[PDB]
DNA sequence: TCGGATGTATATATCTGACACGTGCCTGGAGACTAGGGAGTAATCCCCTTGGCGGTTAAAACGCGGGGGACAGCGCGTACGTGCGTTTAAGCGGTGCTAGAGCTGTCTACGACCAATTGAGCGGCCTCGGCACCGGGATTCTCGA
DNA sequence: CGAGAATCCCGGTGCCGAGGCCGCTCAATTGGTCGTAGACAGCTCTAGCACCGCTTAAACGCACGTACGCGCTGTCCCCCGCGTTTTAACCGCCAAGGGGATTACTCCCTAGTCTCCAGGCACGTGTCAGATATATACATCCGA
């Protein structure tokens, strides 16, 4: 019958399916709505994209063009709604931001 | 607050020009109304700041907070990302319906010699720069003191380089006439805010020595480069003008 | 059938080292009594980690502790690390 | 040179059906409107009348902004728009104290 | 004779050095030696996989290098430019460690 | 051989989508997939607790939402519902 | 006359606030400082008592306990009086800003 | 539409918070930047409980909503429920 | 009404057991109560962690147990244990 | 009862159901809910304990939260288990700086 | 580490047990310090022994000890964050119940000071004294002459001591009226003393104490001092203070 | 007032169960709070991580770091018990009478 | 006041391996379906939030003398940085041994589930004693001499 | 030493919330089938552990010295303490009614299930991004 993705429906990228999945089977009710896979997808496709661009740019920046953990926290740690959100969170390999305080600076 | 006046409650709507008016242009009319302040040309791809509804290139703005302060390069108002802003395609339109042309490259020797226009236009109050010879990255500049301040008739040498990535880095400004101020180094070297940590994208060399000349008017003795300097200045006020007269009587006129 | 007790390898902790972190930390002068207190908090620091990594090992009926187990450790110490799993 | 019965729809308000008289947008839009046109619109809805976006939660006065900068080009395109707004604004307050 | 920088200016390097960088600072050997020497009060005849032992050094060292930008805060809030236990304990006393 | 699924493809499709010339390291990959797997037991999990505490035995959409607004912060979570709204409007429209 | 040496009964008063359990805020301007910030959120809100208390609970325990921090930030520094950019650091390396 | 209210926190409370909190010397530029940090906080707190209240679909800020929200802050409060 | 529960008498009882001659007030006894209340969700939040990562779908006492090792500190934990280990077994005694 | 025949006061059967909801996991243990109501009975005996020691050093028979406080922290361990939860009506353990003390 | 046994540990014999029917003879101060519990000055009942010290107290006692003050050891000042750090001790108990029928089942806080006032008579420590001005026991009169090798060598000095309600649970309040020239001595009478301070535990005395400030005449503490301008009059350093101080205190008390 | 009792009466509090005599440097149990002579728990424990007597386990790893010498307790068997100090000091100075190595012991 | 010794920013040849895309494969996702049921929603009892007198008084404001403390300047002194020589061992890999994680098939004891049913537990009423209240007086820190 | 509050202490009294009894509803208990997760012996093989000489980066040790921690100190000044005056939080409390709780009930929506199949992953393979290194030129720091 001519059978077509959820993500395709919804113009996602994000499997919407296995969100859903996971979301049945992970213990967080009894029952879902099918609109809570495509919006958590949604969302998730929205945060990977807005991370993934930054990061390009950061990469961009240091003449490389893979995208490394090391530009991930460039791109994280310059955008305070980003880093608040990932304010608890330690990326691997990814160094921190370059800040030498005015004090210890030379006379 | 937005308490209407006593017209506005009863303000009459202007009749748009339905007749055929054909209206005449100049890249010099509406030139301050559409340059983005951060490369000083036509805007492309227009962003637009939510807080402060002011205009700048895609590129500009997202390479200014990428490269420096999350402030707005403009007013310095808290910008904490592209989010912070959105495209405004009622003016790219209006500038793309009235210039045709569009813009060219935005390369940083090309602003450079669009604020030497800029200086060659309107020359700002007692200040003056320009390049020392076919180099266009060493400027040379001259600083004429204020009448307030104990500087009358100095007309002081400065030296001017441009990083290459301006104008997303402040330029190396220093001095090369000796003189007595708690903020100028004995080499040349100046204490400002706006040369280091807080320079701005869409700042000038214009501003920049306008703002040294408010320097001069109004010293800063919080930090300063040579304490004794500053020491005098805030203790007496007698002996600071005395000597900055005599060095702008010796070391300047 | 293969037993071997380690002792003071915190001193394994060498003063350039934590020279070196404080360097990435953005410290222009060091002193003498900062290497000592390092090392006891990195001590400390391990001491809880591991010891929840462990813990989460032995509930895994498991002789050998995996990299997610060390992730869930940090995790609910409020220490969520990328780049391994979870 | 370019005809400016192409360029009125840039400068047109949709609430007076005019040119922007001191213009007003909307943040989260962009929108441009009349100040006196907007402040009075808002007191009702609290959403944009053109793309229907939520311009706040409760208050719509916090997310509209005066734009000097599109006021000043409606001003310098149109031919004696300033001068007949003043000719306006001081015949009125002429006989009202 | 000799060429001697003024002290200050190769710590400035250095930190400048390592503030870009990425890769770990704590020697690999050692650090596992104290992982398993710390870890043998807890379970006898531990194995640890290698991505374990990197987790754990991962963490460690970026917690050290954060705790080192509060104490170094610390140090400089006191009008001083050296950090000193006293910074460091501060710290974590407002970090609610301590 | 037992497979182990992953978000690899996902955000490597989404990659290509906002910038089409770079590439992607596996460390960062894992990095963004463990992210992603965060960020999916934070909503998840707030979305639990707002059906539990209207005894409610349903996660929909709403829950969903709101858990979005109450994690992400400013604008982020602005742009966040607005392409959820817009996925889950344009999924209810094609059948 | 009579006279009491600056931070006697300020010491006092520490070790009098500290034995009670109260709360130390006003209550009707702090439910009007309340429902003043919740207008920005949601129109015509209506609020428990318990909420409000609730609410002054949560605020006094933060502000007493970044006080805490506050004061050693001052003591740090050589000093005996808290000042701004001890509240500063204090909320710098709680993790706020 | 209520008025400032932010100098509702008047200075003696504020002392008092610092008395309570083991302060003996207090500046004056304290008890602004003390105002600005509990409209900070408040702001934070509120609009979460506020959020809480309008998923529940309720015009009425209960308690719950308020310890709820201090909860998902990482602050958990006794002597409300939960 | 819907009878709302707390763990009022059972905090009372025990309180009786620990202390004859000892009273409480309503404050104190609803602020037991959110004790209570929060460490039985975590404890379980914890234990359900413990049950997920393990691929098992059954929380029995051994997760619960793990959980108080993660979450109790020191002796605090270790009593808990004994308490819980006790329990159990008087329970199998008696079934 | 599960409680009497555990030897617990905390209700077993009420805490297995709500072990049962809540969406914990598929199926709940048969010794879980014993387990875990027994570790609740006896946090809350520490602290009824502790509490009831601090309301007799304040001369009161009925216990107030400003006791829960006192007893919580004045406990490492309970301090650390409840480091992040606020206790209405507690106020602060009295503490006053070294530095502060009057001097000259 | 430590517990390596010597050559002589490696091959002990047993001791072995006198099985003999004979009796011991002990007094009732024999096993004193043994059996004694450092905060109630009593024989002890209820034993509870610390895990990390084994130091042995009452159970009320170290609980409240704990409760009010710091949380470490009253004999060692070893830390213990509450009261499960330390077991039961039945067998102290039993050993107790053998040799001393007689628990006493009433302590503190007048029986305490009262067994100290005995433990001061008995043996007073080094040139020092104290006693209750009249009937009330909580409001004592100590009596400090000047040691030897000291910048107060001759004299006398009078202070008061105040015993809170719940000593000693709390440290008794100690003020030097008689106005001494010294760093940590206020003027007011007031002693910046750490351990009558914070540093308090339940198993001091008031022999510690004046003991504790009969060395601090010696060699004082000029890092928290009550006075700063004595703080530059060790600066001076240690040849001033031996003619100031002995002209304005040791010639107003001798 | 002067007591006085049968020291076999007291003899259980104060014999080590491992050696089945007095105790001699006496080490305790801190998880448990049990007595030995330091000789036989710290040999004990070399074949065992659980108590002798009420096999509680003294620790998860390393037993050794749950022992603390008891010195009140060896102060006790040394008073009520007549004699036992010197003979085990005899005992100590007689072993080293023949054997020149380590005093301190 | 400035040119030369350090070592950092920069440029480009060049080999290496991990990023990236093709492929057979297999399982999880999609499609059509029924019907139990959670949730929607109009209806209605009624608790609890909200307004507002006015009257009080303790609390908040304003102001002023001044004493303790923030803070800039200076100097004795030592602890720490910089650089080179001696020396410890981390890092390298080469690799055999096998512990033990991981997967599979089988046997079986665990717990959800429907059902019968009685008390444990909550809403609710009431006598009373812990405790907030209250005011005379004990008395203990404080500030000056 | 002595004046003066100001916290503590003590005997008396008004008051309301803590505690025990009771009606009774509903959730915990008792008991049995049975699908099935969990226990578990069995088995493939990834991967962790010990090995072990060697080039050498790096830790270590040490001498010289200067920026810097630290105590001392004089001076401007800004909070402290306190009496008076201005101001509104607090309280009693009757009363309008929004709106949260609960209930009766139709029904849209999701779990549940067998089937078809292609999306997703493990596997294999070619090479370009980047690590690498000799090699420039460069910005930058510092004494005679
Ligand atoms: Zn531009
Ligand atoms: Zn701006
Ligand atoms: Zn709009
Ligand atoms: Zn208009
Ligand atoms: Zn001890
Ligand atoms: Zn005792
Ligand atoms: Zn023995
Ligand atoms: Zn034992």
């Amino acid at each position: 019958a001519k059978a077509k993705t959820r993500s395709s429906r919804a113009g996602l990228q994000f499997p919407v399916g296995r969100v859903h999945r996971l979301l049945r089977k992970g213990n967080y009710a009894e029952r879902v709505g099918a609109g809570a896979p495509v919006y958590l997808a949604a969302v998730l496709e929205y945060l990977t994209a807005e991370i993934l661009e930054l990061a390009g740019n950061a990469a961009r920046d240091n003449k490389k063009t893979r995208i490394i953990p090391r530009h991930l926290q460039l791109a994280v740690r310059n955008d305070e709604e980003l880093n608040k959100l990932l304010g608890r969170v330690t990326i691997a390999q990814g160094g921190v931001l370059p800040n030498i305080q005015s004090v210890l600076l030379p006379k | 607050t937005w308490e209407l006046s006593l017209y506005e409650l009863q303000r009459t709507p202007q009749e748009a020009i339905t007749d055929g008016l054909e209206i005449v242009v100049s890249p010099r009319s509406l030139h301050s109304e559409l340059m983005c302040p951060i490369c000083l040309d036509m805007l492309k791809n227009t962003m637009t700041t939510k807080e402060c509804l002011h205009r700048f290139c895609a590129d500009c703005i997202i390479t200014a907070l990428r490269s420096g302060n999350k402030e707005c390069p403009t007013c310095r108002k808290k910008l904490v990302s592209k989010r912070s802003l959105r495209p405004d395609p009622n003016f790219d339109a209006l500038i793309s319906k009235i210039y045709p042309s569009g813009s060219g490259s935005r390369s940083a020797l090309k602003r450079i010699n669009k604020e030497l226009s800029d200086l060659a236009r309107d020359p700002p109050a007692q200040c003056s720069a320009g390049p020392v010879g076919d180099d266009m990255f060493h400027w040379q500049a001259t600083i004429m003191g204020p009448n307030d301040s104990p500087y009358q008739g100095g007309v002081f040498f400065l030296t001017i380089h441009f990083p290459t990535d301006y104008p997303f880095k402040p330029p190396k400004v220093a001095f090369t006439t000796r003189i007595y101020h708690p903020n100028i180094n004995s080499n040349g070297s100046i204490c400002l805010d706006i040369l280091r940590s807080q320079w701005s994208p869409a700042l000038t060399i214009s501003k920049v020595l306008l703002s040294i000349c408010s320097l001069l008017c109004d010293p800063n003795p919080d930090d300063p480069l040579v304490p004794e300097i500053a020491r005098i200045y805030k203790t007496d006020r007698d002996k600071y003008n005395r000597i900055s007269r005599e060095w702008t009587q010796k070391y300047a006129m | 059938r293969h037993r071997k007790v380690l002792r003071d390898n915190i001193q394994g902790i060498t003063k350039p080292a934590i020279r070196r972190l404080a360097r990435r930390g953005g410290v222009k002068r060091i002193s003498g009594l900062i290497y000592e207190e390092t090392r006891g908090v990195l001590k400390v620091f391990l001491e809880n980690v591991i010891r929840d990594a462990v813990t989460y090992t032995e509930h895994a009926k498991r002789k050998t502790v995996t990299a997610m187990d060390v992730v869930y450790a940090l995790k609910r110490q409020g220490r969520t690390l990328y780049g391994f799993g979870g | 040179r370019i005809k400016i019965t192409e360029l009125n729809p840039h400068l047109m308000c949709v609430l007076c059906g005019g040119y922007f008289i001191d213009a007003t947008t909307i943040i989260e839009c962009l929108h441009s409107f009349c100040k006196t046109c907007i402040v009075r619109y808002l007191e009702t809805s609290k959403y944009c009348p053109i793309c229907d976006v939520q311009v706040h939660k409760t208050r719509p006065l916090l997310n509209i902004r005066s734009d000097k900068t599109l006021q000043d080009i409606v001003y310098k395109l149109v031919p004696g728009l300033f001068k007949n707004e003043m000719k306006r604004r001081r015949d009125f307050y002429a006989a009202h104290p | 004779k000799p060429h001697r920088y003024r002290p200050g200016t190769v710590a400035l390097r250095e930190i400048r050095r390592y503030q870009k960088s990425t890769e770990l600072l704590i020697r690999k050997l050692p650090f596992q030696r104290l992982v398993r020497e710390i870890a043998q009060d807890f379970k006898t005849d531990l194995r640890f996989q290698s991505s374990a032992v990197m987790a754990l050094q991962e963490a460690s060292e970026a917690y050290l290098v954060a705790l080192f930008e509060d104490t170094n805060l610390c140090a400089i809030h006191a009008k001083r430019v050296t950090i000193m236990p006293k910074d460091i304990q501060l710290a974590r006393r407002i970090r609610g460690e301590r | 051989k037992t497979r182990k699924e992953s978000y690899a493809i996902y955000v490597y499709k989404v990659l290509k989508q906002v910038h089409p010339d770079t590439g992607i390291s596996s460390k960062a990959m894992s990095i963004m997939n463990s992210f992603v797997n965060d960020v999916f037991e934070r909503i998840a999990g707030e979305a639990s607790r707002l059906a539990h505490y209207n005894k409610r035995s349903t996660i929909t959409s709403r829950e969903i939402q709101t858990a979005v607004r109450l994690l992400l912060p400013g604008e982020l979570a602005k742009h966040a519902v607005s392409e959820g709204t817009k996925a889950v409007t344009k999924y209810t429209s094609a059948k």
